[PDB]
């Protein structure tokens, strides 16, 4: 993880 | 200009090549970019939170169409990608790529700079949408949050979460109290309300959560009454049961948590992917040995333990209906 979104 | 030229003078990696070529074809923006300077730029900053130090920072380095070509041609599209979407939830957050460090503090403070220069266009959305304008500051305050953030994340000036300022600058996220709410959808286009806990403002507790959990429909129907959701929809570590292992019941975590129904399937074990999220959200983890990382906290001690053991952590996803 460690990006986020939301996609 | 041109996309390659920038790509190779900001020393952005080959990928974002598809990103910058979208730009270029999207153009600059028809209301040109302009840059609060000096006392303005320290007024709005000040406004929006940013810790004194990191906004002298910002002010210093603000950065120069002449001086910095290559960066303000960015600057222009990443503005103008950013504001064709204003109050559309329907696209995705793309805030562009971080700038290489090797820039310097107008690199750094790029995605600030994208903030200041929006910060008009989502002011005039907020009015059309009869936004009452202390919920529109208090919602654009999360800056100063995410600034403050990366220094102590990292130890210098900068601001990396411009994916998720996306939702604020395109007028898609409102902070209602303790808790902001977004306009979102499932996947099958139902509206709801998405949740999110910013950091600042205190401990989550139990009434603060509460009036914010009143506020939300009431604004939202006013505001947005074309969307008309019934449920607010969460994603975090925090909805993990596991943590009642480790937290105890005056825990504002746990007692919340249970109001929550959860939707998802119970996770794999073997599954490390919420691993990454509870060390940000707890640690600001960046890749340190978990030995070194504080544990003054019940909670910092339980991602550690629960981690050492061999076990994970694990984005649990969960609805509560809107009062
Ligand atoms: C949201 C937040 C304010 C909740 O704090 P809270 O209301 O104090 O939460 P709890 O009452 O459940 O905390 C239980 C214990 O864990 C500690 N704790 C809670 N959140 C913590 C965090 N992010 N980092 C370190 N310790 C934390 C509390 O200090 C408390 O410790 P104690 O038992 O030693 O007194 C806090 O976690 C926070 O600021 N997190 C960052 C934002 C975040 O996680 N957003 C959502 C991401 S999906
Ligand atoms: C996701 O990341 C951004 C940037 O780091 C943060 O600002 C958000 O706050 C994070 N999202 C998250 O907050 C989801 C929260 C769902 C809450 C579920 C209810 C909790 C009740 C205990
Ligand atoms: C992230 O995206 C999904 C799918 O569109 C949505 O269900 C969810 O609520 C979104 N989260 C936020 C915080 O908007
Ligand atoms: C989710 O996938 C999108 C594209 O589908 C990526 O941009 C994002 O980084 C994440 O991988």
């Amino acid at each position: 993880x460690y990006x986020x979104x939301y996609x | 200009m041109d996309p390659e030229t920038v790509r190779i003078a900001l020393g952005l990696e080959e990928r974002t090549a598809a990103w910058l070529t979208e730009l270029d074809e999207l153009g600059p923006p028809a209301e040109p970019v302009r840059l609060p300077r000096g006392e303005e730029a320290r007024d709005l900053l000040r406004r929006l939170e940013v810790p004194e130090l990191d906004a002298e920072e910002i002010v210093a380095a603000a950065p120069d169409p002449d001086r910095d070509p290559a960066l303000w041609w960015l600057l222009e599209r990443t503005h103008h990608a950013i504001v064709r979407h204003m109050g559309d939830h329907r696209a995705k957050p793309r805030g562009g790529p971080p700038l290489p460090y090797e820039g310097g503090a107008a690199a750094r403070y790029f995605h600030v700079y994208v903030f200041l220069a929006t910060v008009p266009a989502v002011r005039r959305f907020h009015a059309e949408r009869g936004i009452p304008d202390e919920v529109g500051w208090e919602t654009l305050t999360q800056l100063g949050e995410l600034v403050a953030i990366h220094r102590r994340k990292y130890g210098q000036g900068g601001m990396n979460m411009q994916w998720w300022t996306t939702y604020h600058l395109r007028g898609i996220l409102y902070r209602l109290g303790r808790l902001q709410f977004s306009l979102a959808t499932g996947k099958d286009g139902t509206p709801h309300l998405g949740l999110a806990v910013p950091e600042w403002g205190g401990p989550l507790l139990p009434k603060a959560y509460d009036e914010s959990l009143h506020r939300a429909r009431p604004f939202f129907d006013r505001h947005f009454p074309e969307h008309g959701a019934r449920v607010a929809w969460g994603s975090s570590w925090m909805l993990d049961p596991q943590l009642e292992e480790y937290l105890t019941e005056d825990s504002n975590i746990i007692q919340l948590a249970r109001f929550w129904t959860l939707t998802d399937s119970a996770p794999e074990p073997g599954n490390a992917d919420g691993d990454s999220s509870i060390l940000e959200f707890v640690f600001r983890y960046n890749g340190q040995p978990l030995d070194e990382l504080p544990q003054r906290s019940s909670l910092e001690r339980a991602v550690i333990a629960h981690l050492k053991a061999g076990r994970h952590w694990h984005m649990r996803t969960g609805f509560v209906k809107l009062p």
